């Protein structure tokens, strides 16, 4: 998981 | 936003998609290219290709079950195309490059006629 | 093999299939979860969730136009992770974790039940 | 486009  | 992203999840729905298709779950559609049939599903390819976002979101073609392509379709060059559909990657080689471009340039995918383009450009 | 990869085309493809969604095109199913309704396409459906991949893969439920969620989920919840399936993007807040994490395991969706367990171990 |  990312921060977009 | 305040989203967060899961990298690989485009990746792993189209692995998915790839894993229903090699078993014939729910593919609504069959492709003929002259003597050959390939059965896919309508959503990936308007997703992948500029020609069956056309037919598919025409009121008459949406509700066909066969769509027969244009003879001068080469059915191999079409597989490959197929293939890279569902799997991002394209099976590109000196004895298939010409039908695979052709084929590309017929269903409208733009980034695959690119790539054949360049490939060409470099063998000159 | 000898391929070559378009690295932004599952990326694309899924795009596409949310742009679909937007404008209702070829969508196969309604969710219904309590007074609410969701059109979906039964094929990312499935390719996301173990609960949709278990229905549509079943010989009766693969024919249903409509299926009915357990009144316990939550159509917020539902409408968070129906948004995370077309596009990656979890829209993850301390007023709807409890509600997403419980229906991400109702769905069967194990990556983000993962990361709902972290945020909220964190909290802690 | 990439060599996987
Ligand atoms: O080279 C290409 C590939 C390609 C795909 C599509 N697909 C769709 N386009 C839109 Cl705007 N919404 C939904 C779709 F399924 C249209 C045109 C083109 N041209
Ligand atoms: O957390 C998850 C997400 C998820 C998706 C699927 N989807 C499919 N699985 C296979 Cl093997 N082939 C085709 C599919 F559409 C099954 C189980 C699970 N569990
Ligand atoms: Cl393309
Ligand atoms: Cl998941």
């Amino acid at each position: 998981w990312v921060i977009p | 936003d305040s989203c967060i992203q899961f990298t690989r999840h485009a990746s792993d729905v189209l692995l998915n998609l790839n894993r229903l298709r090699s078993r014939d779950i729910l593919t609504d559609v069959v492709i003929v290219v002259s003597r050959e049939q390939f059965r896919a599903h309508k959503t990936v390819l308007m997703a992948c290709s500029g020609l069956f976002y056309s037919i598919f979101t025409d009121q008459l073609k949406c509700n066909l079950s066969v769509i027969n392509l244009d003879p001068e379709i080469n059915p191999e060059g079409f597989c490959i195309l197929l293939d890279f559909m569902y799997t991002s990657r394209l099976n590109l080689r000196e004895g298939n490059i010409m039908a695979v471009m052709a084929t590309a340039m017929y269903l409208q995918m733009e980034h695959v006629v690119d790539t054949c383009r360049k490939f060409i450009k470099a063998s000159e």
